[PDB]
RNA sequence: CGCGGGGUUAAGGUGCCGGAGUGGACGCUCACAAAAGGCGUUAGUACAUCUUAUGUACUAGCCCUGGGCGCUCAAGCGU
RNA sequence: AACGCGACGAUAACCCGCACGGUAGACGUAUAAGAAUAGGCUCCGGCCUCGUAUCCUAGCAGGCGAUUCCUCCGCCGGCCUCGAAGUGGCCGUCGGUAAUUCGCGUAUUGCAAUUUAGACACGCGCGGGAUCAAAUCCUUUGCAGACGACUUAGAUGUG
């Protein structure tokens, strides 16, 4: 037995959309990557693939898992938060939900 | 009327909760805190007054007293109270063998329709050696509780009343460490 | 007439006290400017431990136990270098436990993924002699 | 350094009130579960009597309070004094706001689930890191006790019991520290010293 | 001031509600009204003693008297 | 608190049919002193800016057989422990078990398109035949009664 994990993604949290005081634009989302805290670390994760995985309580391909895919476009703020653009905007109730940041495409 | 008693409302319980007990200190001897009686009646008393400063010294005050009958109190149960940030609470209660007839009819409401099996598998637990649980239960009282009240009833079968249903209250044991007041209980 | 006082014995700031900046470089105080700023200089031969002569804010700094004994006040870079080599500040700093933690940290960070696979394998071998020793006692 | 935990337990001793509340409310909205213990050991800056006017001022500007939910109810325990602070920092009239408070869970003292678990601290809200040495401070326990909290001697005696259990925990951890350090020294003689230098050259 | 994508800003902001700093440097403060009361603190000026450190009065800060949550080596004020 | 809570007593089953396998968000979801911050810890040698740490971490999403190890993990019983809103330790049975060294198979899933893997609540939930235990109703009673409302006592008995 291995008794080891299989994770190949960095963990993230969907914080909010791009917004002012009161004008929120759903077409861009804000992600807090675990471990990143400056703009310098966010520069590594730019243009990496980002998946949002959830459950839907109906099987369509033998699975109740659905994924929404996206990418990290630019850093946000000074604290390592990044801006993400997906094929469709993330729901709203996923504010504070898990996000898998992949390591591809890679330039290492 | 006094504001401390209005608005007027009927007592929801016939016996009436005690609502307050004297404060406990270990240094006193073990003793109980209350008892139930039955209001039998009231009479007249003459008395040799010996109260200093009273002009009725060594003389005959005439006073009226009440006669409260008190049947011997059969002890059936014990309870222990543990202290919590949300106030006092029941941790456990424990009973005994051979629970008498009138205490079950308080536990019941329709004696005559129902059949007599209250405390049956509890008494079966006492007889068929789950004594480790009573060893667990009595020691659990010792270790954790800080207030212990005894559970006892009065008996109609001794007093001249036409009822048959008993009356239960909880009576504290104060005056000692937590270890001493349970072995007495 | 017995006095037993258990207080905190801090490190002085003075001429000759060497201090640690955040980049890992050392500097010897030669004149104190204010309660918050001193002017210091590190004439170390090591490129990693050298520091230009200039003002060091004490908030950015950390006081080290090493102190140059009789460093003259306001000594120019040559005079601090003379006391640096005579007292051997670099040798005493390497013995200091603060540098071993730094050297452990830098060597840990330079571990590649394949040398990370050694350590996973290698600590496992060391751990096995630890457990029969632990089971023995 | 921005790590995601399952639930993080915050010890409340020596922590300032609103700075702990601001940090907690941001993590709840980000998706972090928060458990706060020792709410009676939290600190509010300034003297005790300054805390007394703002208690009297909050009851001033509210005519006909609900006795059960609000008014002086919020000050009658230390756990819900903190809950009042976090609630004003969270959009409680939204369903995202209600969800953030269900991640929060505050207590007075250390309940039995959380005395066997690890209690972290928040450096940005610690009293001894943020307050000047001469400045005077009050404890929220003595604020709620002078308002009407009834179980100050209760939570004290359960805490002095918990220290006594914790004293036995160290004495077991002392013996493990002896045996672990002894076993490290004992097995180092037969540790195959081609490999001991390999670990030292890698940092371990 | 047409309908969209991207980039940069203004006025305002960057403790939480709220996107953005519990960011950096140096000080001060603990909460109507007048040459006003301060044995609270700090900053500056003018006079007097001294091997024959002071003590008197002013000037300037700013305070005591005259959005919510919450904040006090600020989440206040000035640069 | 009838829309807060705790302890305890007594407590609903077989047959036939037929419909489906949530959660504001698991992916190693590992880590218990206390106390102070003009100090503190300890193995009594020494040690504390730094949790930038410690444990765990290899194999078909992890096989088979060995060489080889008595290390680690899990289930049931016993002995003890845990009650502020209950749990862990020790011993024993059994099963697995790269610390070391190998031989077997993985492919053509064709260069990515979901890594369909945890926890908890009950398997979700329904319609007809099938059984205890209580209560409501009934009679009666008076410590109670404007009417409601409340309280006795009715099945073998100090009825």
């Amino acid at each position: 037995p291995s008794e080891a994990g299989h994770r190949l993604y960095v963990k993230g949290r969907h914080l909010s959309y791009q917004r002012g005081r009161r004008n929120t634009h759903p077409k861009t989302s804000l992600i807090k990557i675990e471990g990143v805290d400056d703009t310098a670390a966010a520069n590594f994760y730019l243009g990496k693939r980002v998946a949002y995985v959830y459950r839907a309580q109906k099987e369509v391909r033998g699975t109740k898992i659905r994924v929404i895919w996206g990418k990290i476009t630019r850093p946000h703020g000074n604290s390592g938060v990044v801006r993400a653009k997906f094929t469709h905007p993330l729901p709203a109730r996923s504010f504070g939900a898990s996000v898998r940041i992949m390591l591809y495409p890679s330039s290492i | 009327g006094s504001l401390a008693f209005l608005p007027r409302k009927r007592a929801a319980r016939h016996r009436g909760r005690v609502k307050s007990f004297p404060k406990d200190d270990p240094k006193k001897p073990v003793h109980l805190t209350a008892a139930m009686g039955y209001k039998a009646g009231m009479t007249t008393i003459v008395r040799d007054l010996d109260r200093p400063g009273a002009k009725a010294h060594k003389k005959e005050v005439v006073e009226a007293v009440t006669i409260i009958d008190c049947p011997p109190m059969v002890v059936v149960g014990l309870v222990g109270y543990i202290e919590t940030p949300r106030g006092l609470r029941s941790l456990t209660t424990v009973w005994a063998e051979h629970l008498s007839d009138e205490v079950k009819r308080r536990f019941y409401k329709n004696w005559y329709k129902s059949k007599k099996k209250a405390f049956t598998k509890y008494a079966k637990k006492y007889a068929e050696n789950n004594g480790a649980s009573i060893t667990r239960e009595l020691e659990r009282i010792k270790k954790y509780c800080t207030v212990v009240r005894v559970l006892a009833h009065t008996q109609i079968r001794k007093t001249p009343l036409k009822q048959k249903k008993a009356h239960l209250m909880e009576i504290q044991i104060n005056g000692g460490s937590v270890a001493d007041k349970v072995e007495f209980g | 007439a017995e006095i037993n006082v258990e207080a905190t014995s801090w490190r002085r700031v003075e001429v000759g006290r060497v201090l640690k900046l955040e980049n890992g470089s050392l500097a010897a105080i030669v004149e104190i400017i204010d309660h918050k700023r001193v002017l210091a200089d590190g004439p170390s031969s090591d490129p990693k431990l050298a520091t230009p002569r200039g003002i060091v804010p004490l908030s950015r700094a950390l006081l080290t136990p090493i102190v140059i004994p009789k460093l003259p006040r306001g000594a120019r870079t040559g005079a601090v270098k003379k006391a640096w080599e005579a007292y051997g500040v670099d040798a005493k700093w390497k013995e200091t436990n603060w540098a071993k933690k730094q050297l452990q940290q830098e060597r840990r960070q330079s571990l590649t993924d394949f040398d990370r696979f050694k350590v996973m394998r290698l600590k496992k071998q060391r751990r096995f002699e630890e457990r029969k020793a632990l089971a023995k006692i | 350094m921005s790590s995601f935990e399952s639930v993080v337990v915050i010890d409340g001793k020596g922590h300032l009130l609103g700075r702990l509340a601001s940090i907690v409310a941001k993590q709840l909205l980000s998706g972090q579960k928060i458990v706060v213990v020792r709410c009676e050991a939290l600190n509010i800056s300034g003297e005790f009597f300054r805390a007394k006017l703002k208690y009297h001022a909050y009851l001033r500007k509210m005519t006909r309070y609900n006795p059960t939910r609000g008014g002086p109810f919020h000050f009658r325990a230390p756990s819900r004094i903190f809950y009042k602070a976090v609630r004003g920092m969270i959009p409680h009239k939204t369903a995202r706001g209600a969800a953030a408070l269900e991640r929060l869970k505050v207590f007075e003292g250390v309940p039995p689930p959380y005395d066997k678990k690890k209690k972290m601290v928040v450096p940005q809200a610690l009293r001894v890191l943020r307050l000047q040495p001469g400045r005077k401070y009050c404890t929220v326990g003595r604020l709620s006790h002078e308002v009407g909290w009834k179980y100050q001697d209760v939570v004290a005696r359960l805490e002095e019991r918990r220290k006594a259990k914790g004293a036995a925990y160290y004495e077991r951890k002392k013996l493990a520290a002896r045996q672990l350090s002894e076993a490290k020294k004992a097995a180092a003689a037969k540790v195959d010293p081609k490999v001991s230098e390999a670990l030292a050259a890698y940092g371990y």
